[PDB]
């Protein structure tokens, strides 16, 4: 979802 | 004895065989580093088997580790080297599919090596027995890592200037038939086509040196026939030489005769393998010539979705090495492509960024630290008659290639020639006259209108009205909106 | 012959309302605008001569067809053509380029063919108008 | 002759209470220790033969002595010597090496020289003990 | 030391039943057969000294068994081995080869080492046995 782009800084 | 003596009885370092998710390949709360390296596996774990053990399986196997515990180990900074899997979701209305995310660090590769590279991330992974099926999706490379590799010979921007053309698709075509011609024939089409107003012409792939005809024959033939177009119309005009051959040797051989009579761009095929590429895209920067890639072999990898390479990796690698040219697809022709994924693999090779876009296939941000853009070509089965779908999906920078639907023209190919240009011309100044050329009815009515100044054109209309391509795709989104 | 240098030469020759449309596509983009002159249609001339600055941030298509109407009734026979620049990070290079005005009449090209080493040739492009006359006095 | 190689051969054979000390003093750091022998003391033989595996968590110098012991009685006449390792990103190699035992005599080594193009020559370096006796046999 | 060239050289000395069996298994494929000696166990040495003739249509170990008894009594301290050859289109080579007797002690092998360009160097291997006494009288 959208925790694809935090979880990767 | 001392041997005895002296045997490992840490937990970690006894001899045995532990899962690879207690080996230290498996961690949730990883935090990811701006130089590491990211990859996108889609794993259909065997019957039995956990989706979280596959995922440090493979994560485990492309780094350092082996199916038993090993003390040598213990004369390096193991936990520095190791890879480590850190995301796994499964996939959308799917059962038995998952998404596992994998870092790697920056010192396990080579500078500015493919061979290196790909050695570590698809090397035996997908043979192994613990999975049914595999496939790379999507890669992140880090800026430092961009930065060892040479990018593009020329470049778009470079390219257009060698041209003096700006502000519109380029035009082209292939050779008929494929094989069987003899250098004198292949000149006399060369002149033709160019003469009707191509910007270049190209040789197929499977052209190098046969019987029926030698390659010096060929390459002397087509420059006569370059300079005479170029001298009757006012115009820089080239067509691709094929330089593949059989042995390194005999590639530079070709290469050096095609710059020495004047060639501005020559031709290579995906068969002869990543370091053959990689030693042609230093020599065409250091020699001044265009160099175009046909993807001969992609699709015995890249079909179907449930296992092989996504060809958007492809397209990243390729980029690295340097081609100035890639073929990338027509959605309309007569070979495969889906429309949303067609404009992911254009974005990756024409933008400074890319941002995430899941229903475009995009699963990771990335920047391309300035390396020079690759031009896409666009080939397959397309007519004249398509022209306004060919404007509204593949956009200004690109090379659209004619065949069947040059050579084939009933009143001679010089006519073919002009039918294709004419109609471009006439879509895009319509096009930046604001009209909706996308239209079902105003598209083609624009190229009736064209038409009624054209006999060429009219005749072509008529010819290939009913011709179309309509399949099932194979691969496909798993996103949407 | 006709030169078919540009993006729109295999049209008829476009009217001023025609102009002043691709104009205002341009402008719509935030591109600045040039005009050029020739009497040199050589395909490897890239410098053609400058008619002023270029035009950076006039928002108004009227602006640059004053500046055309100015060149063609100043400037000797030959070709015109304008241009569209994009100074944006990845780009920086000229985006568009069109003939504007051409010659009653042109006479081509011809070429001369040297033999060097074994069946080379060394070819070279001749302009009939370029060798008969200086500038100024070509059309 | 004297074998000159190890970082405290320019000092008197040490006692064992001395070689405690150092080993408590490689441990204090965390490094790893091991034990090797061997009959041939060419500069460039690098492998000596392994007295088991190095000792990776032992935090205890009394540990080390001991192997140190029986190798000393179970061994044939030649040279010992203790290494200790650091693993560390940045170093991953031996971080100190020094000779713990020696033989009775030791005759030391001559040149030969091979005479090749010009005034060039190829020298190679040969031991007395290695030439005269196998391995096992040569002290 | 013990030689380790051979296929079953890790395995103790093969007793003549032992022997009998793998010649056996040897005609039966219809190879043909030979025996050889030599006093320097170099691993470049190729060529051993020849005992007779190769036995090619004997179908039978017996006669085999009786020419290696010959040589045992007849030959010098040394090696002994039997090979089988196949002149099969294909292979035209030897497929099999073990030792069948070994001197009562063998002191090994040294290696010396002449420094070249850089830092490569030029090895060259050395029989104790061989440097010592001329051939007939080694072992
Ligand atoms: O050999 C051929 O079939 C073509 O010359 C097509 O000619 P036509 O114009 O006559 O169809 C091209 O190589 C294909 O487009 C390659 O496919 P792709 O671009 O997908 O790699």
């Amino acid at each position: 979802a959208a925790e694809w782009g935090s979880m990767n800084q | 004895s001392v041997s005895e003596r002296t045997r490992i009885k840490s937990d970690r370092y006894e001899s045995g065989v532990i899962p690879y998710a207690k080996m230290g390949y498996w961690d949730a709360a990883y935090a990811v580093k701006n130089t590491d390296v990211l990859a996108l596996f889609r794993i259909t774990p065997q019957p039995g088997v956990d989706p979280v053990e596959a995922a440090a399986a493979v994560a485990g196997e492309s780094s350092t580790a082996t199916w038993t515990v090993v003390w040598t180990d213990l004369l390096t900074a193991c936990d520095r080297y190791r890879a480590k899997a850190y995301r796994v979701d499964p996939v959308p209305n799917t059962t038995d599919q998952y998404f596992a995310f994998i870092a790697y660090e920056c010192d396990l590769f080579e500078e500015g090596s493919l061979a290196n590279l790909t050695a570590s991330i698809i090397g035996n992974v997908f043979g192994f027995k613990a999975v049914s099926a595999l496939r790379l999706e999507d890669m992140r490379i880090p800026h430092s890592y961009l930065k060892t590799f040479q990018g593009p010979a020329t470049g778009v921007i470079v390219e257009r200037e060698r041209l003096n053309k700006y502000g519109i698709p380029l035009l082209g075509a292939t050779v008929k038939p494929k094989l069987g011609l003899s250098g004198k024939n292949y000149g006399r089409v060369v002149y033709e086509g160019l003469k009707g107003g191509l910007d270049f012409l190209k040789d197929d792939e499977n052209i190098n040196s046969q019987p029926f005809m030698r390659w010096r024959e060929r390459f002397l033939y087509c420059m006569e026939g370059i300079n005479r177009a170029s001298a009757a119309t006012g115009e820089t005009k080239g067509s691709y030489l094929n330089i593949t051959a059989g042995t390194m040797e005999e590639v530079y051989k070709r290469a050096e005769y095609a710059k020495t009579v004047g060639s501005i761009v020559v031709m290579i095929d995906l068969v002869m393998g990543y370091t053959a590429i990689q030693s042609a895209a230093i020599w065409a920067r250091d020699n001044d010539l265009i160099l175009h890639l046909h993807r001969a072999g992609n699709s015995t990898y890249a079909r179907q979705k449930n296992h092989g390479i996504n060809f958007r990796v492809i397209c990243k690698w390729m980029r690295m090495c340097g081609v100035d040219h890639i073929h990338a697809g027509t959605v309309v022709g007569k070979l495969e492509g889906d429309p949303l994924m067609i404009k992911g693999f254009y974005d990756t090779l024409l933008l400074t960024h890319l941002n995430v876009n899941l229903p475009y296939g995009i699963f990771f941000e990335m920047t391309w630290a300035s390396l020079r853009k690759c031009m896409p070509v666009a080939s397959g089965g397309i007519h004249c008659g398509q022209m306004h779908q060919l404007v509204h999906y593949l956009g200004d920078d690109v090379v659209l290639q004619f065949g069947g639907g040059t050579i084939g023209h009933p009143d001679g190919i010089q006519a073919g020639a002009t039918a294709n240009r004419v109609a471009l011309e006439a879509m895009i100044l319509a096009r930046n006259e604001g009209a909706d050329y996308f239209n079902s009815d105003i598209g083609p009515q624009i190229l009736r209108n064209a038409a009624k100044t054209c006999g060429p054109l009219q005749t072509a209309l008529d010819l290939w009205k009913d011709i179309s391509f309509n399949y099932t795709s194979t691969d496909t989104s798993d996103f949407s909106v | 012959m006709r030169l078919t240098q540009g993006c729109f030469s295999f049209l008829p020759d476009l009217t001023d309302q025609q102009i002043e449309k691709q104009i205002a596509y341009c402008i719509t983009k935030g591109w600045a605008m040039n005009v050029e002159w020739t009497d040199d249609p050589h395909p490897r001339n890239s410098y053609w001569e400058l008619w002023g600055l270029p035009l950076f941030d006039v928002k108004d298509p009227a602006s640059v067809m004053f500046e055309l109407r100015e060149a063609r009734k100043s400037c000797a026979a030959g070709y015109i053509r304008i241009n569209a620049f994009n100074a944006a990070y990845g780009t920086e290079s000229c985006v568009m380029s069109f003939i504007v005005n051409r010659p009653s009449n042109e006479p081509g090209f011809y070429l001369e063919r040297q033999e060097l080493e074994g069946r080379r040739i060394a070819y070279t492009t001749k302009s009939y108008s370029v060798q008969a006359n200086p500038e100024g006095g070509r059309y």
